[PDB]
C-alpha cells in the first residue's frame, strides 16, 4: 500500500524569525482506486487541527503524492516538540504513524574560526579561504559567505561530521579571484545555530 | 625515487 | 530470490604497492533451500579464474551470506578496467551481473595545504591543525596524520565534496592538546592519490 515520509523544517527556517518553519507529511504510492488520506497531527500528543493539504499531485506511475503540512513555532521545534503524524488510507490494515523531533541532548555553541590561504598555494588564479565551524550540536545549521553586504556564490561547505567529543565540525570554503583577495577585500563567514546568541554568529578576514 | 609512509613503501617510479 | 553488491578495493590498498587490493561480491539473501552459488569474474569481459569464495558466513535471519573475492592489480584498477561478478543461484529467474570500476575522468592531481589554529581557538584546551586538500579527481584518497615518525590517531576528515570545476575537496583536522602546538612540535599531513608523483605527499606545520 501507501508508504508515509515526515520531514522536518529547513534550519534556516527555524532560525530566523521572519521565516515559516513547516513539518511535511509525505504520503505516496496512494492508489486510484483510493486517494482520500485522513491526516491526524499531535504535538506532544495532544492533536492539532491547522494543518493545510497540498494540491494533490499525480506522479505518472497511475499513483497519487499526497502531502499534509503543520505550521510549526519556532520556538516549539527548537524546545525539542515531538510531531506526530497518523496517515489513514483504506488500502491499509492499521494507520501509519511516523514522529520526528529535533535531535535529543544539550545545544552546544558553534566556534566559528576564519583561516587565510595557505602562502604556498598564491601562484593561482584563484584563492581558497576558510571557515571552520566546529564544537556544535545539534548538526542543525547554515553557513554562508558575503562581502562588503553582497553575497558571495563561489563556496562550498562540507555535510556536518560526528566528532570524537559527540559534537559535529564543518568547514566553508570560498573560492575568489585571486586580484580581489590582493586588494584588501573583506570576506565573511556567516552561521546560522540555535545555540548562537540570537541564533547568528559572523566573522571576517582579509 | 620512491615514497614511503610510516616505514611503508608506497610506490615507485 | 538473494541480491549482489560489488564493492571496489580500498584506495590505500590500490595506492601502496605493498598492499594487496581486491574486489568483492558479496551475495546476501541467500537461502537455507538453495544455497549453492556459482560465480562467473570477468575483467574488460574476459573471464579470469582466479577468485576465491570466503567461508560462508550464517547470518540467523533464515539466509546466508555468501562472498566471492578477486585479487586485482593496482595499474589494471588504476588504468580503469572493469571488473564484472556475475551471480547464479536457483532461487533466481535469472543471473544477476555488477560491474565496477575506478570513476572515469581525466585524473587530476590534489593540492594539499595546511592551517594553523585560529588564535581565537587559543583559549580551549586543545587545538585544530586543518589540511586542506581540493582539487582532485578522482574522490578515491587517503589522508593520514603523523608526528616524529609516531601516527597521529586524534583527526577527523570530512568525506569528499564535489566542487564547481568537477574535481573533488576535503579537510582533515588534528585536535592536539594545546601545550604540544605551544612547544613547538611538527605535525604532517599525509595524502595518497594516484595522481600524485609515487602516489604521495607530505605537508608540515608548526608555530
Ligand atoms: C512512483 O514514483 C514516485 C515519485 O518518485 C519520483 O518519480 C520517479 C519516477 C523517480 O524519478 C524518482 O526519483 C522521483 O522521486 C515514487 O516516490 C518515491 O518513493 C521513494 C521510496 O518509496 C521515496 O524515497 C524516500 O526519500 C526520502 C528523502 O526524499 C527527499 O529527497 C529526495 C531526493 O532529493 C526527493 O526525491 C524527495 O522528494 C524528498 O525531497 C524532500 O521533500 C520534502 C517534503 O516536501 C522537503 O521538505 C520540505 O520542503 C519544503 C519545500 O516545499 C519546505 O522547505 C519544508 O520546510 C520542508 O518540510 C525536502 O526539502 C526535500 N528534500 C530534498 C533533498 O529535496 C528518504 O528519506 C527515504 O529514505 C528512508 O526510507 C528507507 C527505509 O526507511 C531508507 O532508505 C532510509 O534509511 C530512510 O529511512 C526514501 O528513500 C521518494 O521520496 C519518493 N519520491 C517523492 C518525490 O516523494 C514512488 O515510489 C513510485 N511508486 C512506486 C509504487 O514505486
Ligand atoms: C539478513 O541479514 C543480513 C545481514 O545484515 C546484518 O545483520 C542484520 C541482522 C542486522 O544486524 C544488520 O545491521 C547487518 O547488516 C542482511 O544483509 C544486508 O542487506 C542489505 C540490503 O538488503 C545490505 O545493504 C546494502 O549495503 C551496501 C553497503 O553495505 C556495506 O556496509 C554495511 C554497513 O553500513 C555492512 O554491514 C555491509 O557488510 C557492507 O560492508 C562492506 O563490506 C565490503 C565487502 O566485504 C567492504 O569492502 C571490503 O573491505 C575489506 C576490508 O574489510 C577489503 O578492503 C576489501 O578489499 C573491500 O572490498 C566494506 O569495507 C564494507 N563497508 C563498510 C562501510 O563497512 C550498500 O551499498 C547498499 O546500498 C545500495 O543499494 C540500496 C538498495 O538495495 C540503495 O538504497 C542504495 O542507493 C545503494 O544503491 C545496501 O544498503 C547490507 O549490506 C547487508 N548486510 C550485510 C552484512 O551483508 C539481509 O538482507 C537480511 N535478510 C533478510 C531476509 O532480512
Amino acid at each position: 500500500g501507501p508508504s508515509v515520509f515526515l520531514f522536518p523544517p529547513k534550519p534556516k527556517d527555524t532560525l530566523e524569525a521572519s521565516r515559516t518553519p513547516e513539518v511535511t507529511c509525505v504520503v505516496v504510492d496512494v492508489s486510484h482506486e483510493d486517494p482520500e488520506v485522513k491526516f491526524n497531527w499531535y504535538v506532544d500528543g495532544v492533536e492539532v487541527h491547522n494543518a493545510k493539504t497540498k494540491p494533490r499531485e499525480e506522479q505518472y506511475n497511475s499513483t497519487y503524492r499526497v502531502v499534509s503540512v503543520l505550521t510549526v513555532l519556532h520556538q516549539d521545534w527548537l524546545n525539542g516538540k515531538e510531531y506526530k503524524c497518523k496517515v489513514s488510507n483504506k488500502a491499509l490494515p492499521a494507520p501509519i504513524e511516523k514522529t520526528i523531533s529535533k535531535a535529543k541532548g544539550q545545544p552546544r555553541e558553534p566556534q566559528v574560526y576564519t583561516l587565510p590561504p595557505s602562502r604556498g598555494d598564491m601562484t593561482k588564479n584563484q584563492v581558497q579561504l576558510t571557515c571552520l565551524v566546529k564544537g556544535f550540536y545539534p548538526s542543525d545549521i547554515a553557513v554562508e559567505w558575503e562581502s562588503n553586504g553582497q553575497p558571495e556564490n563561489n563556496y562550498k561547505t562540507t555535510p556536518p561530521v560526528l566528532d570524537s567529543d559527540g559534537s559535529f565540525f564543518l568547514a566553508s570554503k570560498l573560492t575568489v579571484d585571486k586580484s580581489r583577495w590582493q586588494q584588501g577585500n573583506v570576506f565573511s563567514c556567516s552561521v546560522m545555530h540555535e545555540a548562537l546568541h540570537n541564533a547568528y554568529t559572523q566573522k571576517s578576514l582579509s | 625515487d620512491c615514497a614511503w609512509h610510516l616505514g611503508e613503501l608506497v610506490w615507485c617510479t
